[PDB]
C-alpha cells in the first residue's frame, strides 16, 4: 500500500518510493538512454544523457537520480525528450576522437550505438578537440583516454565495488582528466571489470588487442573454473578459436563481475 | 604545472623531503578540530594550505603527508591539489604578481598593467625571473572589481593601479620591503573618487528605529 | 571626535603568513565540543 | 502612500553604516553603530517570530538567484532527528564585477557574527561556516579578530548574548574556485572534495554539509537579519517595488568615471544610480554602449533598454536579464562589446568544474567560436548555430554556472547581432 501510481507516456505504473525516474520507465520496458549510470554503481548524475520531460513541468530531470513523484507523467520520446539528447550528443561527440576504425570498442560502443538511435546523423562542430595523454595503470588494462566521455563509472567502480581509491579526476573543465596523477599501476583482483564498465574504448582489454570486431564472435555461455564461486562468464570464439572471456550476469554469484584470473 | 599529471624529478618525488614544523602542527590540530568528529577529511583544504605556507609549494611529498596525517587516501588529495588553483604545485617565486584580466578589469586597462610588469621584470606571463624572486600570472576576477586595475601580490592586493604605480611597488619588492596595500590612486578603499555620495552624516546609535516590543 | 575622513582598517597592512591559522588556533579553547558520526571516518 | 519612483536613500536608512571603513570596525566601533544591540530579546523571541520578520521585510537573497529568504529558511524550521544542524554563510563572492560582499566582511565583519547567530538561531543551527574566498586573506583575518571580540564577550559560543543559546562560527577558507560558490559545491569543498555542485534533491535543507540540514545563505543577506529584527520587517519592506523590497548594495565598475560601492535603495533607475553615485559614464550618457547589469552572468543590455529601466529582480527580467548580484558593469561606445563577451566565455570556460557534458564540452566549444567571432572568421550562419548551443547548454546542466554562461552569448547574439555580422564582413573581405 505504500506503492505510488505515476504515468510513462500515460501509462500507470505503481512504483515504490525511492524510485528514480529511470527505474519507473524500465517497469514499462522503456531504457532510458545513460552514460554515467551503472545500476550497480554510485548514482553520479553528470553524464546528462538520460535527461526527459515530465509533463507540465518546464525544466527536463535526470532520470537516474531524480526520485519520482505521485502523479508524475514521464514523456520519454517528447520532442523537448528527443532535443535534450540530441543535445548531449552532440556535446559528447565534439571533441571524441575519430578512432572507430581504429578503436577495439567499435562494433558494441554505447557511444556510438546511442549516436545512432538518439544523437543527430552529422556534425555543426568545427574547431579542433582536445587531445590529451594515455595513462599506464598495468598490463590488463590498456587507456587511451582521448576517447574517455569523463563518465567517472571506473573511478565509482575502484571506489565502490573494488575497495581501491586509486582512480579520480585531475583538473577542471574541458581538461579534468581521469586518471591515478602519479604513476600508477591499477592492480586489483577485480581490476579488469572496468573495461566492461566503461562505456567507450578509454579502457580496453591489453590481451584481446586488434584480435577481433564483435559482430564475429560466437557467444558459448558457460561457468568459471579458476576457483570455486563458479562464476558465470561468456566465451567469445570466432572460428575455433577462443577470443575473450566475458562476464554473465548472475545476482546469486557474481552479479555481472569476473576476477581477473577468470577474464 | 600546467600540466595535471605527474611525472617524479629528482626535485619533487615521494622521498623528496617534507615534514611539519612543531608550531604547524598545533595549527593542524585547531584546524581539525572544527568540523564533527569522523569527518576529518574536512580539513584537506586548510592543512593543505598550511602545507603550501610553511614550504611555499606543495611537492608530491607533501600531498602524501597531507593524506597520511587526516588518513585519506592519496588520490584524494591529488584531487583537490589539482582542483584549486591557488595550490603551486610547481615552485614559485617569492612574490606571486597576479593580474585580474576579466572583463571588468580589462574595461579600465589592465593590458597595460600587464604590460609595464612585463617590461620591469623582462619576463612573460607564466614565467619566474632568473632571480627567482617574481613570477607572473593572470588570474580571473579577484573580486576588487570597482578598484581595477588591480594585482595580487602573495595574500595583499594592490588597486587602482596605472603603470607608474605598479613599477613603484615591484621597486619596493626589489628593495626588500613590502609596499603598502589598497588603492594607489588616492581613495581608500571602495568610495567613490571625489568625495562620499553617501554615508556622510554621523551614523545613528544604538536602539534607533528600534521596533516595539523589544 | 566625528572624523569621517582617515581609513580606520589599518590593520591588515601588519598581517603575516600565519595570522589566519593563528587566530584559528586562538579560538580553539572558545567552541562547543564536536557533533560525532559514531565512527572514525566513512571509510570506518 | 505607495510611492512610484524609488531612490534617494537617506543615510539613517542604510543598513551598512560603516560600508566605507571610515568608522572602528571593531567590536567597540560596531556597538556604537548599533551593532549587538537587544540581540539576546531577539534570541528569546524565538525562532518563529524571527522567520516572520525575514517573511514580512520580503528579503530575497542577495547572491544571485533572489528566492524569498524568509519561505528559504523556514525549510529549517522543523524538529531535529538525530543530525546537526548548520548554517553554511557564502562569501565566496566570484561574480565578476561583484565586490559588495568583500567591503562587508572587512568593514562591518560584527553585522556578519551577529547575522550568523540570528539566523543560525531562526534555522536551528549550531553553528555557522563562514566560506570566504582564499584570496580574500586580509578579509578573512579581519573577519577572524572580530569573530574572537564575540566570543571574549560573551556574544557567541557558550550561552550566547546571556540567552542560552549555545552558537559557533567557524571560518574556513577556499582554494580558487569561482564554482565554489555555488551553494552545494560549496558544501562538498568544506567536505573536502573538489567543489563539484550536487544534484537536486536532495536539498541542502534534508542533507547538507557533512549530510545534515543546512542552509548556504549569501553575505549579505545574513548581514541584513539583525538590522530587520530590530527595527521591523515592516520597516524593510517599505523600501522598491512590491516584491522587490529593501536596500541593496550595488558596485558600478567599468567606464564610469567614479567605480564605487554604494548602498541605494532598490527598485532605483539603472540611469540614475550611475549618474548620482558613479559619476556618470565615461564620456557621457550619449558615450553608453550597453550595461551587465548583475554581474557576468546576466545578459547585457543596450542604451536604449537602460534609459528607463528599474534596478530590482522583476523590473530587469522584463528586459531579458536579471538583478543578479547588482554588479553593474558599464561598456562605453569605444568598447569592443564581442570581446568584452568574449573574456567572459573565457572566464566561464577557466571555472566550469568539468562535471558535466553540456557545461564541460558546451563552454568549452562557445569559447572557441566567440574566439572566432572576436577576429570574424566565421560566417553569419554559424549565429544562429551559436544561438543554438547555448540552449542546449541551459536547462540541461547540473548546475547554474552553465546558464550563466549561456546567458552572456545570447544577450550578445539578441542585441548586437549586425556588430558580429558586421565584423565578418569585413574579415572576409580583407583576406577574400
Ligand atoms: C557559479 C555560481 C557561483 C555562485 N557564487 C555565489 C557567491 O559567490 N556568493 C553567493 O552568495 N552566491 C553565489 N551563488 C549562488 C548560490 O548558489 C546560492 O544561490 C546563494 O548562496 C543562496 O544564498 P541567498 O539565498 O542568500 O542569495 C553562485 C551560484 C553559481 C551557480
Ligand atoms: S569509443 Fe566508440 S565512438 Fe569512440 S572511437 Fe571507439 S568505437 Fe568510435
Ligand atoms: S575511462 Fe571510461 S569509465 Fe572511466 S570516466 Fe572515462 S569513459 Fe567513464
Ligand atoms: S554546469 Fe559546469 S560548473 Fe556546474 S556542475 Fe556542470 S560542469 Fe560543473
Ligand atoms: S545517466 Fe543520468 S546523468 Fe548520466
Ligand atoms: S574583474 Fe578584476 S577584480 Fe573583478
Ligand atoms: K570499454
Amino acid at each position: 500500500s505504500n506503492l505510488i501510481e505515476v504515468f510513462v507516456d500515460g501509462q500507470s505504473v505503481m512504483v515504490e518510493p525511492g524510485t528514480t525516474v529511470l527505474q519507473a520507465c524500465e517497469k514499462v520496458g522503456m531504457q532510458i538512454p545513460r552514460f554515467c549510470y551503472h545500476e550497480r554503481l554510485s548514482v553520479a548524475g553528470n553524464c546528462r544523457m538520460c535527461l526527459v520531460e515530465i509533463e507540465k513541468a518546464p525544466k527536463v530531470v535526470a532520470a537516474c537520480a531524480m526520485p519520482v513523484m505521485k502523479g508524475w507523467n514521464i514523456l520519454t520520446n517528447s520532442e523537448k525528450t528527443k532535443k535534450a539528447r540530441e543535445g548531449v550528443m552532440e556535446f559528447l561527440l565534439a571533441n571524441h576522437p575519430l578512432d572507430c576504425p581504429i578503436c577495439d570498442q567499435g562494433g558494441e560502443c554505447d557511444l556510438q550505438d546511442q549516436s545512432m538511435m538518439f544523437g543527430s546523423d552529422r556534425s555543426r562542430f568545427l574547431e579542433g578537440k582536445r587531445a590529451v595523454e594515455d595513462k599506464n595503470i598495468g598490463p590488463l588494462v590498456k587507456t587511451i583516454m582521448t576517447r574517455c566521455i569523463q563518465c567517472t563509472r571506473c573511478i565509482r567502480f575502484a571506489s565502490e565495488i573494488a575497495g581501491v581509491d586509486d582512480l579520480g579526476t585531475t583538473g577542471r573543465g574541458n581538461d579534468m582528466q581521469v586518471g591515478t596523477y602519479i604513476e600508477k599501476m591499477f592492480m586489483s583482483e577485480l581490476s579488469g571489470n572496468i573495461i566492461d564498465i566503461c562505456p567507450v574504448g578509454a579502457l580496453t582489454s591489453k590481451p584481446y588487442a586488434f584480435t577481433a570486431r564483435p559482430w564475429e564472435t560466437r557467444k558459448t555461455e558457460s561457468i568459471d573454473v579458476m576457483d570455486a564461486v563458479g562464476s558465470n562468464i561468456v566465451v567469445s570464439t570466432r572460428t575455433g578459436e577462443v577470443m575473450r572471456i566475458l562476464p554473465r550476469m548472475h545476482e546469486d554469484i557474481n552479479e555481472e563481475w569476473i576476477s581477473d584470473k577468470t577474464r | 604545472g600546467a600540466l595535471f599529471v605527474h611525472r617524479d624529478t629528482p626535485e619533487n618525488n615521494p622521498e623528496t623531503p617534507f615534514d611539519f614544523t612543531p608550531e604547524n602542527y598545533k595549527r593542524i590540530e585547531a584546524i581539525v578540530k572544527n568540523y564533527p568528529e569522523g569527518h576529518k577529511a574536512a580539513a584537506v583544504l586548510p592543512v593543505l594550505d598550511l602545507a603550501q605556507r610553511q614550504n611555499g609549494w606543495l611537492p608530491i611529498s607533501a600531498m602524501n603527508k597531507v593524506a597520511e596525517i587526516l588518513q585519506v587516501p592519496p588520490m584524494r588529495v591529488y584531487e583537490v591539489a589539482t582542483f584549486y588553483t591557488m595550490y603551486n604545485r610547481k615552485p614559485v617565486g617569492k612574490y606571486h604578481i597576479q593580474v585580474c584580466t576579466t572583463t571588468p578589469c580589462m574595461l579600465r586597462n589592465s593590458d597595460s598593467i600587464l604590460e609595464a610588469i612585463q617590461k620591469k621584470l623582462g619576463i612573460k606571463v607564466g614565467e619566474t625571473t632568473p632571480d627567482k624572486l617574481f613570477t607572473l600570472i593572470e588570474v580571473e576576477c579577484l573580486g576588487a572589481c570597482v578598484n581595477a586595475p588591480m594585482v595580487q601580490i602573495n595574500d595583499n592586493y594592490y588597486e587602482d593601479l596605472t603603470p607608474k604605480d605598479i613599477e613603484e611597488i615591484i621597486d619596493e619588492l626589489k628593495a626588500g620591503k613590502i609596499p603598502k596595500p589598497g588603492p594607489r590612486s588616492g581613495r581608500f578603499s571602495c568610495e567613490p573618487a571625489g568625495g562620499l555620495t553617501s554615508l556622510t552624516e554621523p551614523p545613528k546609535g544604538p536602539g534607533f528605529g528600534v521596533q516595539a516590543g523589544l | 571626535p566625528f572624523d569621517n575622513t582617515t581609513y580606520k582598517n589599518l590593520q591588515h597592512h601588519d598581517y603575516s603568513t600565519y595570522t589566519f591559522l593563528d587566530l584559528n588556533l586562538d579560538l580553539s579553547k572558545f567552541r562547543m565540543p564536536q557533533p560525532s558520526s559514531g565512527r572514525e571516518s566513512p571509510r570506518h | 502612500p505607495k510611492k512610484t519612483s524609488f531612490g534617494s536613500l537617506k543615510d539613517e536608512d542604510r543598513i551598512f553604516t560603516n560600508l566605507y571603513g571610515r568608522h572602528d570596525w571593531r567590536l567597540k566601533g560596531a556597538q556604537s553603530r548599533g551593532d549587538w544591540y537587544k540581540t539576546k530579546e531577539i534570541l528569546l523571541k524565538g525562532p518563529d517570530w524571527i522567520l516572520g520578520e525575514v517573511k514580512t521585510s520580503g528579503l530575497r537573497g542577495r547572491g544571485g538567484a533572489g528566492f524569498p529568504t524568509g519561505l528559504k529558511w523556514s525549510f529549517m524550521n522543523k524538529p531535529s532527528d538525530g543530525r546537526p544542524k548548520y548554517l553554511v554563510v557564502n562569501a565566496d563572492e566570484g561574480e565578476p564585477g561583484t565586490c559588495k560582499d568583500r567591503e562587508i566582511i572587512r568593514h562591518d565583519p560584527h553585522k556578519l557574527v551577529e547575522g550568523c547567530l540570528v539566523g543560525g538561531r531562526a534555522m536551528g543551527a549550531r553553528a555557522a561556516y563562514i566560506y570566504i574566498r582564499g584570496e580574500f586573506y586580509n578579509e578573512a583575518s579581519n573577519l577572524q579578530v572580530a569573530i574572537r571580540e564575540a566570543y571574549e564577550a560573551g556574544l557567541i559560543g557558550k550561552n550566547a548574548c546571556g540567552s542560552g543559546y549555545d552558537f559557533d562560527v567557524f571560518v574556513v577558507r577556499g582554494a580558487g574556485a569561482y564554482i565554489c560558490g555555488e551553494e552545494t559545491a560549496l558544501i562538498e569543498s568544506i567536505e573536502g572534495k573538489q567543489g563539484k555542485p550536487r544534484l537536486k534533491p536532495p536539498f541542502p535543507a534534508d542533507v547538507g554539509v557533512f549530510g545534515c540540514p543546512t542552509t548556504v545563505a549569501n553575505v549579505e543577506t545574513v548581514a541584513v537579519s539583525p538590522t530587520i529584527c530590530r527595527r521591523g520587517g515592516a520597516w524593510f519592506a517599505s523600501f522598491g517595488r512590491e516584491r522587490n523590497s529593501g536596500t541593496k548594495l550595488f558596485n558600478i565598475s567599468g567606464h564610469v568615471n567614479n567605480p564605487c560601492t554604494v548602498e541605494e535603495e532598490m527598485s532605483v533607475p539603472l540611469k540614475e544610480l550611475i549618474e548620482k553615485h558613479a559619476g556618470g559614464v565615461t564620456g557621457g550618457w550619449d558615450n553608453l554602449l550597453a550595461v551587465i547589469p548583475g554581474g557576468s552572468s546576466t545578459p547585457l543590455i543596450p542604451k536604449s533598454v537602460c534609459e528607463t529601466v528599474l534596478m530590482d529582480f522583476d523590473a530587469l527580467i522584463q528586459a531579458q536579464t536579471g538583478l543578479g548580484t547588482a554588479a553593474v558593469i558599464v561598456m562605453d561606445r569605444s568598447t569592443d562589446i564581442v570581446k568584452a563577451i568574449a573574456r567572459l566565455i573565457e572566464f566561464y570556460k577557466h571555472e566550469s568544474c568539468g562535471q558535466c557534458t553540456p557545461c564541460r564540452e558546451g563552454v568549452d566549444w562557445m569559447n572557441k567560436v566567440m574566439a572566432r567571432f572576436v577576429r570574424g572568421d566565421a560566417r553569419p550562419a554559424e549565429i544562429d548555430s551559436l544561438w543554438e548551443i547555448s540552449k542546449q547548454i541551459e536547462g540541461h546542466t547540473i548546475c547554474a554556472l552553465g546558464d550563466g554562461a549561456a546567458w552572456p552569448v545570447q544577450g550578445l547574439i539578441r542585441h548586437f547581432r549586425p556588430e558580429l555580422e558586421e565584423r565578418m564582413q569585413q574579415f572576409a573581405q580583407q583576406h577574400q
